[PDB]
């Protein structure tokens, strides 16, 4: 074990020295690629060897033919998926290969796609590689009902699903250019089977959470919506009987409180916030400040009547 | 659910003499060698901590110098270590290192300036370096190097803003480009941002005040984003985002210093991620950093927007208005 390191210490110290020597001397070729792939394997955010991998082929770019300059791309993106494959974690790797597509004639989006679903179901909440996904579905352009799709089966098929919620609230903005009732209804349809599917998983509880905001206001309440957050208020506290350790549940019944009415439910709101203390006394100081936030909200509208 | 237990002889009191002696032992390798790469941010993690416990004296303050100088590329950027390459994050680590020295004029500050300069692109953001690569660290890094130097007006604020404000999200919190999923780390970028640009207005301090308290696990340690393990380093980028936004008191601050101070190496001196792990400098800065966020009397106050102490930033006249 301890000797082992001593020697790749030793080989990637002179492999190191070597690239540096010959970079001073403007030996821009693959010796330098084959030296750097040493390197890069174990330690990909060793940022200025990709740095040298660009230089070595731009400047080859110039001196090789079409056919020649089409084969290093080609080694270049398989270097690059076995890099990922050790570390998919890396910023450097992820840039590298999106400089490298970016510059490309004619580059194969569809196979970049299949890469993200690929990864991300290694890893549903690699952040770089979603993003990567979204450069992707930009440069080829996949219209945000596709992505939305993706998103639907990523959020069903298992769990770790705060990602997906996420791209989900980024999309559904742009397929209506603050969401439209229709939209907004299907949504929480889909978030409250999540969070009753799964009531421990957090991710469901704040996406509802931004849902509760993102529409009418509560003197606009339809009836269809009124009787929709009521029926979802009356299912939080049949989830609260069977988890009572629950917190999301609690705190998400204030929540549709207020969003209903809250003059109205005054006294239960205080009564939960008791009871929500009680079961996550972290929040304590959170809570009471909300507490405090909805009761001036509260002598606000008491102070508005006529 | 994902959380450490802490077992229950876990260190409980703070050992800043062992950390000291880590710290100023720790030039002197494995990991020393493999870290070459961000030798600049390194340097700056060691001195900055010895600097909050009193000890900044028994490091190599010519030295430093010396190689600061030697890093600084005829573009004006600062690399890591010396033959790399010039980076807006190791630029940073740079000027911070010679603030804490007051020793700016080492290197050439109008160069700097003209380098931060030119990394911002049309829509705002700006890129780490000559490659392109954009991410809201970057716009984080550009404001706060030039912040230290007086030179903020070098770059263009209103669209800086407009982009970072881009990366803002659901949850209220900040991704490092626009429509990317928020994270802690990003949230102090971003929050950092915001206040050095007088921007905290912005920002929904309620919602995303929650976000961050909700990274506080029943161990007592913060992580980074739902549903991860907790690390000694959110003690940091979650608590000064939080002071940033005025919300400090949301989360449960003794249960996060014993979390922090189980983290220890009791033998060895410094921090690691969790209790047990192995330690290394940047998780000792950010737990020592950590604690005097939450008051520790034996560690200076430090700056929750440019990770120094307060008295270091009171003497160059940078201290931006918080939220509360
Ligand atoms: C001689 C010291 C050797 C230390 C040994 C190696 C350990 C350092 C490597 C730590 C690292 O890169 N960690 C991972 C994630 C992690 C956390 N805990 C354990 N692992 C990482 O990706 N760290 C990033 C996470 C982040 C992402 C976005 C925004 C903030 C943070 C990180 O800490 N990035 C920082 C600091 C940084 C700067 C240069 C580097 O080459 C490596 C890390 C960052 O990018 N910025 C802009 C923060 C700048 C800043 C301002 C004030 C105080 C501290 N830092
Ligand atoms: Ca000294």
């Amino acid at each position: 074990k301890r000797l082992e390191r001593e020697q790749k210490l030793k080989l990637y110290q002179s492999a190191t020295q070597a690239v540096f020597q010959k970079r001073q001397a403007g030996e821009l070729d693959e010796s330098v690629l084959e030296l750097t792939s040493q390197i890069l394997g174990a330690n990909p955010d060793f940022a200025t060897l990709w740095n040298c991998r660009r230089e070595v082929l731009q400047h080859l770019e110039t001196e090789k033919s079409p056919e020649e300059s089409a084969a290093l791309v080609k080694a270049e993106l398989g270097f690059l998926e076995s890099c990922l494959r050790v570390n998919p974690k890396s910023y450097g790797t992820w840039h590298h290969r999106c400089w490298l597509l970016s510059r490309l004639p004619e580059p194969n989006w569809a196979r970049e796609l299949e890469l993200c679903a690929r990864f991300l179901e290694a890893d549903e909440r690699n952040f770089h590689c979603w993003d990567y996904r979204r450069f992707v579905a930009a440069q080829a352009a996949v219209a945000p009902a596709e992505e939305l799709a993706f998103t639907d089966s990523l959020i069903t098929r298992n769990f770790s699903n705060y990602s997906s919620w996420h791209y989900r609230s980024c999309l559904l903005p742009q397929l209506h250019p603050r969401l439209p009732e229709n939209v907004l209804l299907k949504e929480l349809e889909l978030v409250q089977n999540a969070f009753f599917t799964d009531p421990n998983d957090q991710s469901a509880w704040f996406y509802h959470r931004w849902l509760l905001g993102a529409g009418s206001g509560r003197c606009e309440l339809s009836v269809e919506k009124s009787t929709v957050l009521q029926s979802e208020l009356e299912s939080c506290k049949e989830l609260q009987e069977l988890e009572p350790e629950n917190k999301w549940c609690l705190l998400t019944i204030i929540l549709l409180m207020r969003a209903l009415d809250p003059l109205l439910y005054e006294k239960e709101t205080l009564q939960y916030f008791s009871t929500l203390k009680a079961v996550d006394p972290m929040r304590a100081a959170y809570l009471d400040d909300l507490r405090s936030k909805f009761l001036l909200e509260n002598s606000v509208l008491k102070m508005e009547y006529a | 659910q994902k959380d450490v237990t802490i077992k229950s002889d876990a260190p409980d009191t703070l050992l800043l003499e062992k950390h000291a002696d880590y710290i100023a032992s720790y030039g002197s390798d494995y990991e020393y060698c493999m870290s070459e790469y961000l030798r600049m941010s390194g340097v700056y993690w060691g001195l900055t901590v010895m600097d909050l416990m009193g000890q900044l004296h028994r490091m190599n303050k010519e030295e430093i110098l010396v190689f600061i100088k030697s890093c600084q590329h005829e573009c004006g950027g600062v690399s890591a270590s010396i033959g790399h390459d010039p980076h807006l994050l190791y630029t940073l680590s740079a000027v911070q290192i010679l603030t804490l020295y007051d020793s700016i004029h080492v290197i050439n500050v109008d160069k700097v300036v003209a380098y931060v300069q030119s990394l911002q692109k049309e829509d705002g953001s700006f890129a780490g370096d000559i490659w392109g690569e954009i991410d809201t660290r970057f716009s984080f890094c550009a404001v706060a190097t030039l912040a230290l130097l007086g030179k903020l007006d070098a770059i263009n604020v209103e669209k800086a803003i407009e982009f970072v404000l881009s990366c803002m999200n659901f949850d209220g919190g900040f991704g490092c480009r626009p429509g990317s999923e928020s994270h802690a780390g990003q949230i102090y970028c971003c929050t950092g941002f915001l206040a050095i640009t007088s921007q905290l207005h912005q920002v929904n301090s309620d919602l995303l005040g929650w976000w961050l308290c909700e990274r506080q696990l029943p161990s007592g340690g913060l992580n980074g984003r739902p549903e991860k393990l907790p690390d000694v380093c959110y003690s940091w980028w979650v608590l000064a985002s939080l002071k940033i936004i005025g919300r400090l008191h949301w989360i449960d601050r003794e249960k996060l210093r014993s979390f922090i101070l189980a983290c220890q190496d009791e033998e060895t001196g410094g921090f690691a991620d969790r209790p047990g792990d192995m330690v290394d400098p940047f998780h000792t800065l950010f737990g020592i950093a950590g604690l005097s966020l939450l008051g520790e009397e034996q560690i200076k106050p430090v700056s929750p927007v440019f990770c120094m102490p307060e008295e270091v930033l009171q003497r160059v006249n940078v201290q931006p208005e918080l939220v509360s």
